[PDB]
RNA sequence: UAGCUAGUAGGUGGGGUAACGGCUCACCUAGGCGACGAUCCCUAGCUGGUCUGAGAGGAUGACCAGCCACACUGGAACUGAGACACGGUCCAGACUCCUACGGGAGGCAGCAGUGGGGAAUAUUGCACAAUGGGCGCAAGCCUGAUGCAGCCAUGCCGCGUGUAUGAAGAAGGCCUUCGGGUUGUAAAGUACUUUCAGCGGGGAGGAAGGGAGUAAAGUUAAUACCUUUGCUCAUUGACGUUACCCGCAGAAGAAGCACCGGCUAACUCCGUGCCAGCAGCCGCGGUAAUACGGAGGGUGCAAGCGUUAAUCGGAAUUACUGGG
């Protein structure tokens, strides 16, 4: 529809790559600690999730993980990783 | 955002506000938290013109409603030392 | 010298009247052209030009008849801008032109040769010479 | 009495029909009004009843009596109907109104002119 | 092509027009756009009326409120027609000296004066007497209610003028000019689905319009009951049958305001 | 809603005199009285139940002024009072502003004393009231302003208030026209005639 | 409508949601609902409430208000605390419009308004003057919510359309036993008054605020800036030719609708003649009609009156109160 304000319907668009692709990489260190869990090597778990642990908890810094995602997240996986070693 | 604000009741050329706290959300005549005091702009000067606890008011003051105009002035007309 | 009269000596009618089966239409299509083609004048000039195609030869050959009321053009021309208004003409209809020629200042006439100077145009005339 | 029979099956009232079918409690509907014709009455009566088939605008085919003396009907000029029974022809249940569309009124009435849509005398 | 030139350079500046009181000229203000013609409108999903105006005198303004004069109120127009190259173009301001087109709804005869506060009169309205022409009897009588409204929006114009006779049937077409076959070929529209086809039926000379001064047309409508006759716009003529009836009405003496609405 | 009419024609209708016709004559006897109501009034009725119940809610009616759906409601107001509906029927018709205008006499009949409150003359406790509905409340004064005061149509009518019985419930100054109110009239005062339970009967079904 | 269910019922583990959750996947068992109505069909937004009814109940829930659902149809996601979105996005379908035919635009179940439907429902009006919402420190901006204005007797309420006097008991109509009665204090005449309309002048209240200037107290190094309170000035109204008040003139402009055999309030005459016709039921009209039409008169209601349509009561004729 013609309206004025329409600049939120594009500024959208500006979003749903960006901030989407940083979820996209965020994502991808999540499955890369699920490779380690398919690997079996502890040390290689603890330090992928050494390697996750910031960029996971700046994702909930910045308003896209509500604090309780990324927590669960921390939990569930620290629960894995200590589990397997 | 509470808020503490008239409500537009009465008849039609024949005014009677009800200043009343309810959410910022909601419409002028919806849904309302509970009602304190009340305002006639017409209420020439008689047995009674203007009713208004401020007991209920201080209370909403300490939990954050915002204060509009027409709410100060009737707040600034009840005044404490007069 | 400000522009607001200088725009007004810029405003011109025409009152447009003629006998049964003269050419109103025909002229006022081609004044189109010729309106149309003042506005190709105004869009001739730009970074680009925009027409409407120039109708094709399937579609050019269609048509329509026996007019009946008026239609005003108001133009883009170039120069100026000078007003239209159409007029049904016929002694059954017309009754339009009697109140609208009174608000055209100018007045255009159309006359063949085959018709003539008719009782159609001696009662355009008689209306005509009231007003001057 | 027998209150467990109640308990098992509840009370059920009666829910009598309408005495016009007019699609969802309406005053008046609007018809085709076709087949105008005199019907001879039931028993008490001997009469010939003015009467017409009203083919209405939502598909019911109902026939409403014609009161008055003289109209001006021939198989069309839409007009209204009403309903009320007549208790004089088994099978009209409807009433048509005068002062309404293309049936005028009655001619030089004077009195209950309410009813059969005659206007004031003016002269 | 040559007409162009001579366009330019033969003809004036738009002259002043004749009021009761003087000329008013063209550098003046408060606009003198007066209504011409109601046209026969083309539908495609409303009408509109049409405003064709002498704004001749002073220059638009978008939100300008214009004064109807002859009801004296102060109405507030701001959708303004332009006819560029025949479509009906947006919302638009000009320059004085053009034709606009504005949007009523039964609410303005042909003439009705506009000023900003000059509350005068033109000299215009040359629309003649008509030629009663037969009838409507409604070929296909459902839905009467597209020629009892859409005929009658038909009847402010200079041309039609519908009169209702109190039987409620048989309502008469006017015509001022012979060729009824206009109304005919406008009842094929989108809001116009009854045909109508003519035949004669003869009704003579075209119902001279008078409304009298009160107290003494009351009893002018009580003494002849079934002849009188509603008109477009609430107006009672006599009834004209014959020569001879507007003899006797002549004879009656309707003391009047007169005003022809023609 | 006023009825302009027939007024003495309601007093050979319902048989005893409804006080339309008071006047500054005294009984007239210009009617033939209780003999000829009508065209056909030498008929005796059968008068059954709800016939004399329908006579007297009009006699009580055409006494009053009042039309049915105005008394329906001051037979609403007056349910729901205290005490029994028929005194506080007859209270709240006396109530009326109009009769009390009457009973002060200032005016002949009771359409004049409606006139009267209608034409802006009419005065209680400073405040002019032009319907003639107005309930009298408790302890008020009645009086004429001073620009309507004593324009003769007053004066002549109120020696029609030297023959009334000019009863307790109310005072008359008769010296300025200034009326005062008092405490609500028993039963056993107002015309000691008409009967309010035909008008229960008929209302309670 | 007597069987329904296979992500179905439960558990373990992984993933997912702001959060429990077969919410979603891998494995194991056969459970789960159901005659105190499971599954299927039709209908329906729900409620506070409305109408009726002594009460219990019955229909309804349109306007006011709370929740839910929807935005031409269906599906899907992003933004954000909150949408899986009326005036945001995309795709698929239908219907219109433009095109220079390569491609795009649209969604009034918003306010207005139009076509169609139907017995039936409004103006393409004024303004943020007041409230509220959004943004801004604030001034200011938007607000078809709202405050109003216009139309509709749609419902309720009030007022008026005169009052007092006035017999020759006039004229005309109706009836008659042609004596007379009725219409009828009705009308004419006389004396007053003018509610409401018409016109001419004053004129509140809905108006709190906000702006400029000054003084005092806080703040601070600061008599500078900023907050707050008195105080001085210019002020902010669409309604609005406002409510209301005064004056001018003249009873002057303002009364109709149903019924009259019983139910149920009110009587005759004339015209047909089981015909025209009326009717809610009993039913009348077959040449002396209190039942049709017309006239007179009366009754009832009143700017409304009758008819039609729907709910309740009467109907204890759905009986739980309260039947056999
Ligand atoms: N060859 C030729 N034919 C012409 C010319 N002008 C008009 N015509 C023809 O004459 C006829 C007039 O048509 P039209 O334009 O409708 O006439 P009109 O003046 O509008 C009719 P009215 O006066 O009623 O409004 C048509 O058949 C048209 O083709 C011309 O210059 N050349």
């Amino acid at each position: 529809n013609i309206k004025s304000a329409k600049k939120r319907a594009i500024q959208s668009e500006k979003a749903r790559k960006h901030n989407a692709s940083r979820r996209s990489m965020m994502r991808t260190f999540i499955k890369k600690v699920y490779a380690a869990i398919e690997a079996g090597d502890k040390a290689a778990a603890q330090k992928a999730f050494n390697e996750m642990q910031p960029i996971v908890d700046r994702q909930a810094a910045k308003g896209l993980i509500h604090k309780n995602k990324a927590a669960r997240h921390k939990a569930n996986l620290t629960a894995q990783i200590n589990k397997l070693a | 955002m509470v808020t503490i604000r008239l409500a537009r009741h009465g008849a039609k050329k024949r005014p009677f506000y009800q200043v009343v706290v309810a959410d910022s959300r909601n419409a002028r005549n919806g849904r309302f938290i509970e009602r304190v005091g009340f305002f006639n702009p017409i209420a020439s000067e008689k047995e009674e013109g203007t009713r208004l606890d401020l007991d209920r008011i201080a209370h909403w003051v300490g939990q954050g409603a915002t204060i509009s105009d027409r709410v100060a002035a009737l707040i600034k007309e009840v005044n404490k030392a007069a | 010298l400000s522009p607001y009269l200088q725009e007004v000596a810029k405003r011109r009618t025409f009152a447009i009247i003629s006998h049964p089966d003269a050419g109103k239409t025909t002229i006022t299509e081609k004044v189109l052209l010729f309106g149309q083609a003042i506005q190709t004048a105004g869009t001739v000039k730009g970074r680009g030009s925009n027409q409407h195609a120039k109708s094709d030869w399937m579609e050019m050959e269609k048509q329509r008849g026996i007019s009946i009321t008026t239609s005003v053009m108001q133009f883009p021309y170039h120069d100026c801008l000078v007003n239209l208004l159409d007029t049904p003409g016929h002694e059954d209809f017309s009754e339009d032109t009697y109140r609208t020629l009174t608000a055209v200042d100018c007045c255009l006439m159309v006359i063949d040769a085959a018709k003539g100077v008719e009782d159609r145009t001696r009662k355009l005339m008689e209306v005509t010479r009231l007003r001057d | 009495a027998t209150v467990n029979q109640l308990v098992r099956k509840p009370r059920a009232r009666k829910v009598a029909k309408s005495n016009v079918p007019a699609l969802e409690a309406c005053p008046q509907k609007r018809g085709v009004c076709t087949r105008v014709y005199t019907t001879t009455p039931k028993k008490p009566n001997s009469a010939l009843r003015k009467v017409c088939r009203v083919r209405l605008t939502n598909g019911f085919e109902v026939t409403s009596y014609i009161g008055g003396e003289g109209h001006n009907l021939q198989e069309h000029s839409v007009i209204l109907i009403r309903g009320g029974r007549v208790k004089d022809l088994p099978g009209v249940r409807y009433h048509t109104v005068r002062g309404a569309l293309d049936c005028s009124g009655v001619k030089d009435r004077k009195q209950a002119r309410s009813k059969y849509g005659v206007k004031r005398p003016k002269a | 092509d040559h007409m162009l030139d001579g366009l330019v350079e033969w003809a004036p500046a738009p002259m002043p027009r004749q009021t009761d009181t003087r000329t008013v000229e063209a550098s003046e203000d408060k606009f003198t756009g007066f209504v011409f013609k109601i046209q026969a409108n083309m539908d495609p999903k409303h009408r509109d009326r049409v405003a064709f105006m002498r704004v001749v005198s002073g220059k638009y303004e978008k939100g300008m409120k214009l004064r109807q004069v002859r009801t004296a109120k102060d109405v507030v127009i701001s959708d303004a027609l332009t006819f560029m190259a025949g479509d009906r173009s947006h919302v638009e301001e000009a320059y004085p000296g053009d034709i606009l087109g504005l949007h009523n709804h039964g609410t303005i005869q042909i003439g009705d004066t506009f000023t900003q506060g000059e509350m005068m009169k033109f000299t215009g309205i040359p629309n003649f007497a008509p030629e009663l022409f037969r009838r409507i009897r409604l070929k296909d009588p459902l839905k009467q209610k597209q020629l009892l409204k859409g005929l009658v929006q038909l009847s402010e114009e200079g041309a039609v003028q519908v009169f209702r006779p109190i039987s409620n049937n048989d309502l008469i077409v006017g015509a001022v000019g012979v060729l009824q076959f206009d109304v005919v070929v406008a009842r094929l529209k989108s809001e116009y689905n009854v045909e109508a086809v003519y035949e004669s039926v003869n009704v003579a000379t075209a119902r001279w319009v008078e409304c009298a001064d009160a107290k003494k047309f009351e009893e002018f409508k009580r003494k002849n009951e079934s002849q009188l006759a509603l008109d477009g716009g609430d107006n009672l003529a006599y009834i004209a049958t014959s020569m001879v009836n507007l003899r006797l009405a002549q004879e009656r003496y309707p003391d009047v305001q007169f005003h022809q609405t023609r | 809603a006023r009825y302009l009419g027939p007024k003495l024609k309601l007093s050979r209708r319902e048989g005893t005199d409804l006080f339309l016709k008071s006047g500054v004559r005294a009984i007239d006897t210009k009617c033939k009285i209780e003999q000829a109501p009508g065209q056909h009034g030498a008929r005796k009725p059968r008068l059954s139940d709800y016939g004399v119940q329908l006579r007297e809610k009009q006699k009580v009616r055409r006494i009053y002024g009042v039309l049915e759906r105005q008394f329906r409601n001051y037979y609403k107001e007056a349910a729901r009072l205290k005490g029994n509906t028929g005194e506080n029927l007859l209270a709240l018709l006396e109530g009326r502003l109009d009769n009390v205008v009457y009973r002060m006499g200032f005016g002949a009949t009771r359409a004049e004393a409606r006139q009267l409150v209608s034409h802006k003359a009419i005065m209680v406790n400073g405040r002019v009231v032009n319907i003639a509905s107005y309930q009298v409340s408790p302890n008020d004064v009645v009086s004429i302003r001073e620009k309507a005061k004593k324009q003769s149509r007053v004066k002549a009518a109120l020696e029609l208030a030297e023959q009334r019985e000019k009863p307790t419930w109310l005072e008359v100054d008769a010296g300025k026209m200034e009326g005062t109110f008092k405490r609500k009239p028993e039963r056993s005062d107002l015309s000691a005639d008409i009967n309010e339970h035909l008008i229960v009967e008929l209302y309670s079904k």
